RNA sequence: CCGAGAGGUA
DNA sequence: GGGTATTCGCCGTGTACCTCTCGCAGCCC
DNA sequence: GGGCTGCGGTAGCGTGACGGCGAATACCC
């Protein structure tokens, strides 16, 4: 086998849209949400703090 | 493989391959040129759906 | 009015340009001269900096997004979900003034550099630019398994490593 | 020597 | 605040064989 | 001549399956 190194990072679509989603309910977190997340229309907090 | 001609019968991965090398190398190109938010995004969002 | 980003055709940013001239739309697209190999010619062109992303300035209500979607040489706007993009007018105003660094150039060959030849009988042997005669063809220091030889020849018969 | 489309036998 | 109740979009829909044609167009690099 | 690339166009094409099922959400508290 070979690979390819992505420049960016890919969310695999199997764990995305296998109805239920595991990232979904992995993140308590709506698939909604996650896909306007990921298709680079939302932005999501990480470390909001103070 | 080719049929008997001087054509290739391709198969659908080579094409599924080409086409996320393409866009990855593209994006390493724009990332290398450090081209706008917007640009990057779509040059992100393309290659997240292929 | 506003700005939009139009992703094009693969080598059709010029002919969707007349098209847009032709138009009232105002398009921006940051040309700076790369030393291309055409057919065997190092020939300057003055080709996208970005790949088939254009900029134009419209309103909608004066021509109408299905009309510039529809335009010779046109693949799509740049949506990100329903509504195409806007980009701000910083990065219109910080893409007046740019492309600063080099004439980059990806994969054609520099000289003083390492190649490898793809056709003749020579194929399969990489070689050092020593002197290329100009914009027109190349000279090459290329290797054997006893004694490097020299040559002067077209563009199309090497290819860079 | 893989896919699509059309037809047929059981 | 959750308890239905409607909508939505995912799954699935026989076996074996035989024959035939057709399988990139455009294009501006 | 040929490397590439996905509707050809200054829009619109799609339209004659059907069931089940489970999640996502609408309405009404």
């Amino acid at each position: 086998m070979g690979h390819i190194e992505l420049a960016s990072p890919t969310a695999h679509i199997w764990f995305l849209k296998s109805l239920p989603s595991r990232i979904g309910l992995l993140l308590d977190m709506p698939l909604r949400d996650i896909e306007r997340v990921l298709y680079f229309e939302s932005y999501v907090v990480i470390e909001g703090g103070m | 493989v080719p049929l008997d001609g001087g054509r290739f019968a391709t198969s659908d991965l080579n094409d599924l391959y080409r086409r996320v090398i393409n866009r990855n190398n593209r994006l390493k190109r724009l990332l290398d040129l450090a081209a706008p938010d917007i640009i990057v995004r779509n040059e992100k969002r393309m290659l997240q759906e292929a | 009015q506003s700005w939009y980003l139009l992703y094009c055709k693969r080598g059709q940013l010029q002919r969707a340009q007349e098209h847009l001239e032709r138009q009232a739309v105002n398009c921006l697209a940051p040309m700076i001269t790369l030393e291309k190999i055409v057919r065997g010619k190092r020939t300057a062109v003055s080709e996208p900096l970005f790949p088939n992303y254009l900029f134009v300035e419209f309103d909608p209500e004066v021509i109408h997004t299905t009309t510039i979607n529809a335009t010779r040489g046109v693949s799509h706007f740049v949506r990100f979900g329903a509504s195409p993009a806007i980009v701000p007018s910083a990065v219109i105003h910080q893409l007046s003034v740019y492309k600063p660094k080099d004439i980059v150039d990806p994969a054609t060959p520099y000289p003083g550099d390492k190649v490898i030849i793809t056709e003749g009988a020579f194929e399969g042997f990489q070689a050092i630019f020593t002197e290329p005669d100009g914009e027109a063809r190349s000279m090459l220091l290329l290797n054997l398994i006893n004694k490097e030889i020299k040559h002067s020849v077209k563009n199309t018969e090497f290819r860079k490593l």
